[PDB]
RNA sequence: CAGGCCUUGACAUGCUAGGGAACCCGGGUGAAAGCCUGGGGUGCCCCGCGAGGGGAGCCCUAGCACAGGUGCUGCAUGGCCGUCGUCAGCUCGUGCCGUGAGGUGUUGGGUUAAGUCCCGCAACGAGCGCAACCCCCGCCGUUAGUUGCCAGCGGUUCGGCCGGGCACUCUAACGGGACUGCCCGCGAAAGCGGGAGGAAGGAGGGGACGACGUCUGGUCAGCAUGGCCCUUACGGCCUGGGCGACACACGUGCUACAAUGCCCACUACAAAGCGAUGCCACCCGGCAACGGGGAGCUAAUCGCAAAAAGGUGGGCCCAGUUCGGAUUGGGGUCUGCAACCCGACCCCAUGAAGCCGGAAUCGCUAGUAAUCGCGGAUCAGCCAUGCCGCGGUGAAUACG
């Protein structure tokens, strides 16, 4: 395992487990499908925007 | 005070540099202040050959520097007596042993820049404004084109109060990235200020 | 910018910490970028042009 | 805490080194 | 928590114009713009007119006022 | 052992044009070592949109310097006269190293 | 700003004249600019045997044409930007209706993030906007192995170090994929609500994109520009000072007030970037900043570089405290011509307010908020707690 965090490997590994488990025998996806261990969490620190202090957290405005 | 360069938007797709040549850190700056002198005194001389682009490729101390031109005659000259002066006038400037081609533009009238420097000629000529975007439309709409349209500043006929004249025909999607429209701006002094002529030329799609 | 102050290209600072960039093309002293020459404006305006070989509209 | 020169987080924060943040 | 390193820093306007004035006794007076220069001994009982950057203050330079700059004794700005 | 390495702006250039490397050794070569990627550098440049004031808009600007391998083993001493002067890029630079 | 100085200029194009070519090294006074001055030096053309004569380039003086103004006017202006607002809207052509301004289209019913689409309709169609073509992220493939690994197997100096393999990871080019396509229910359609299969499901996330126009919005100090105005100065040089002032008031922030916490040990997991006269491994001196010496990089190959929060162990036991690190003495290191005004960074000593903040008020709906650290531009250095990015950990709630 590489890239990331400890917890982003734990949920990493989570997946390979269940892709190599599922070529070993593909009987085996119709049990994980229904707690979706075959799915990739797509889920990815959204990128920072200009003029926002971190993507969306905007600046603070004083009296307007 | 909105809306993005046309071309600058639409570079990686439908329009490419206007030089093109890799550089390091050392001298990317330097093949730029050059390669901006070239247009430098290019533009202020070519002027009436009516010079559309610029292009400018570069190798081992190699210049390519094709200029492209309405009227490629006023160029070259008698038989070749300028472009020859204009090249060691060029490599002077610079000791690259510089090329120099001097390509023909095909139908002016799609060549935005030049539509341009048209529309912004008439207007030091003390015309009329309204008539010449109405006509510079047409001319370019004429010669073929999707679409097409011309802008002029403000201080139209030196009135007081700076407005802004336009007008334009077909289409001209500047949202849309597979497109294509030449751009071009052309500046226009006058005896009361400055005023600014823009033309957009919808040319193909995909 | 007045002429007078684009006489930075001295290079004869008499003391090297004298010296200043200054946009090559604009005579801009204030935003001036190192691998240009150019400032903050002049930059932004060549680039839409395609005056700067590469340089492209960044997008992630 | 991220201000206090003499510990490990001031001299993080501050990004520097010295005696109460050694270079390794 | 000053400091500087090794190699004391003077201007030599005033320092061979400084030492100067000893080779033949004193003086009185002595105007000066360079208030960048760290005032040694060789300076102890002299009077050193400073400038603020407007007009030029004596300056008694003392005893103890030694690893000091004469600019510490040209006050710049003008407060209530 | 030919190591040439390829640095561009263009990645369809700096990319044909290193595919052109490539097959003028296949026909007089080692199987060459194929065409190595190599991460790009990207330079980005973000800049306030307009003149004066307005700190809260900017344009941001990349300079991307894409990266090639190639690597002729078996230095060949035919190849060379397809890889002598039979090129065509115009934005590309070479580096040679054996 | 004060003071010392230049005034055809620091920079363009040219000009008629006394004169010496060019450009190299000097010395006086000087704070520096300046100013006075000393030699070195006679190249290039057409004449002349030669002394020398007239011209070219250059520079020098005196007088010109003129330079120069960040001097005024953003309501004379260009350009670019901000704003309502990524709001879903603004229009045209022809027809039709009105004496006319104008109306119809664009209204209406369903629907959508949307003037999105459907169905209606004296309207039929179009532009500019929406969307879509472009970028990034999520799954797989193909091409490619000086970056990947016993996946395997062979030697261990146990280091993917060797051998040699590309399969993996990855790198980066090019393609595959999602279409309400399939199933059920509703509907007249468009399109809803569910199910399957899938990495991904009904714009899958996040970007670039911001219509006709509105603020006589912003910028003459980026630049460009019309018109006024100054020209021994409102132009120019320099040294020094000021933009850093401090009875006060406000905005945006940083660090906190602590035990879910703070220290010290020891250990593990990231991404993006940057690196010639620059990253700087390693070793040595120093508590340290830093200094010496010195390998490697021309950079998936070397370096910045420790990620930090986390984990394991130990200390502190609720105190203004082992919380907090302001302020103030010291002694130093660096950069730099030079750190008084007015630089960071070490180290010793100081150890202030602060026990979670009135009335008010800000942000954010998911890898978001919150929290942790990393890089870069500019840059000698730096006053960055700023800004633009990066990746760890990772919530609460939305009746309406
Ligand atoms: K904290
Ligand atoms: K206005
Ligand atoms: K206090
Ligand atoms: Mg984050
Ligand atoms: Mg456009
Ligand atoms: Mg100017
Ligand atoms: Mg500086
Ligand atoms: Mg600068
Ligand atoms: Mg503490
Ligand atoms: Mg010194
Ligand atoms: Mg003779
Ligand atoms: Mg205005
Ligand atoms: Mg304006
Ligand atoms: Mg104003
Ligand atoms: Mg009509
Ligand atoms: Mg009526
Ligand atoms: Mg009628
Ligand atoms: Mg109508
Ligand atoms: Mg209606
Ligand atoms: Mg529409
Ligand atoms: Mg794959
Ligand atoms: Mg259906
Ligand atoms: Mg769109
Ligand atoms: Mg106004
Ligand atoms: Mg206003
Ligand atoms: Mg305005
Ligand atoms: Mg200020
Ligand atoms: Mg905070
Ligand atoms: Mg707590
Ligand atoms: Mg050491
Ligand atoms: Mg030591
Ligand atoms: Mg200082
Ligand atoms: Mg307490
Ligand atoms: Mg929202
Ligand atoms: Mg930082
Ligand atoms: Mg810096
Ligand atoms: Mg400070
Ligand atoms: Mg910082
Ligand atoms: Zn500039």
């Amino acid at each position: 395992v590489r890239g990331g965090g400890k917890s982003g490997q734990i949920d990493a590994i989570k997946l390979g487990i269940a892709r190599a488990l599922v070529q070993y025998n593909p009987d085996y996806r119709a049990k994980l499908k229904p707690l979706g261990f075959l799915t990739r969490d797509a889920r990815v620190v959204e990128r920072k925007k200009y003029g926002k202090h971190k993507a969306r957290r905007a600046p603070q405005y004083s009296k307007r | 005070g909105n809306k993005i360069h046309p071309i600058g938007f639409r570079l990686g797709i439908t329009r490419d540099w206007e030089s093109r040549w890799y550089a390091g850190k050392k001298q990317y700056r330097h093949l730029l202040l050059e390669d901006q002198r070239i247009r430098g005194l290019l533009e202020k001389e070519l002027y009436s050959a009516g010079l559309a682009r610029v292009d400018i490729e570069r190798a081992a101390d190699n210049v390519a520097v094709t200029v492209h031109v309405a009227k490629p005659g006023v160029v070259i000259g008698r038989g070749g007596e300028r472009i020859r002066v204009l090249r060691e006038e060029l490599a002077k400037l610079t000791g690259k042993n510089v090329a120099l081609n001097v390509q023909e533009v095909q139908n002016p009238n799609l060549s935005a820049p030049l539509v341009a420097q048209r529309v912004a000629e008439q207007i030091e000529r003390r015309f009329a404004v309204r008539r010449a975007i109405k006509q510079a439309v047409q001319r370019v709409m004429e010669s073929g084109a999707k679409g097409a349209k011309v802008i002029v500043s403000g201080r139209i006929g030196g009135a007081e109060q700076a407005r802004t004249e336009w007008a334009a025909q077909g289409r001209v999607p500047l949202h849309t990235l597979r497109a294509n429209i030449d751009y071009g701006f052309a500046l226009a002094r006058t005896t009361y200020g400055v005023l600014g002529v823009k033309a957009y030329i919808f040319l193909g799609e995909v | 910018a007045r002429k007078a102050l684009i006489e930075k290209a001295k290079r004869t600072p008499k003391f090297k910490v004298r010296a200043y960039t200054r946009c090559v093309r604009c005579g801009r002293a204030r935003s001036v970028y190192r691998f240009f020459g150019l400032c903050r404006i002049c930059l932004r305006e060549l680039a839409h042009k395609g005056q700067l070989p590469g340089v492209r509209k960044a997008s992630w | 805490g991220k201000g206090d020169r003499r510990t490990r987080r001031g001299k993080i924060w501050r990004g520097t080194y010295g005696k109460y943040r050694p270079r390794k | 928590p000053r400091s500087l390193k090794k190699g004391v820093f003077v201007d030599d306007h005033l320092l061979e114009k400084v030492l100067e004035l000893n080779a033949k006794g004193e003086k009185r007076l002595i105007k000066t713009w360079s208030r960048r220069s760290t005032i040694v001994p060789e300076m102890v009982g002299h009077t050193i007119a400073v400038y603020n950057g407007k007009q030029h203050v004596p300056v008694y330079i003392t005893e103890n006022m030694v690893g000091h700059k004469l600019g510490e004794f040209a006050p710049t700005r003008t407060y209530r | 052992k030919i190591r040439i390495k390829l640095r561009g702006f263009d990645h369809k250039t700096l990319d044909a044009s290193a595919q052109k490397i490539v097959e003028a050794a296949r026909r007089s070569g080692a199987q060459v070592s194929g065409p190595i990627p190599l991460p790009t550098r990207v330079r980005r440049f973000t800049v306030i949109r307009g003149p004066f004031k307005h700190k809260d808009s900017r344009e941001h600007f990349e300079l991307r310097t894409h990266n090639r391998l190639v690597d002729i083993i078996n230095p060949n001493r035919k190849t060379i006269e397809q890889l002598m002067t039979l090129d065509l890029p115009t934005g590309v630079e070479i580096e040679i190293k054996t």
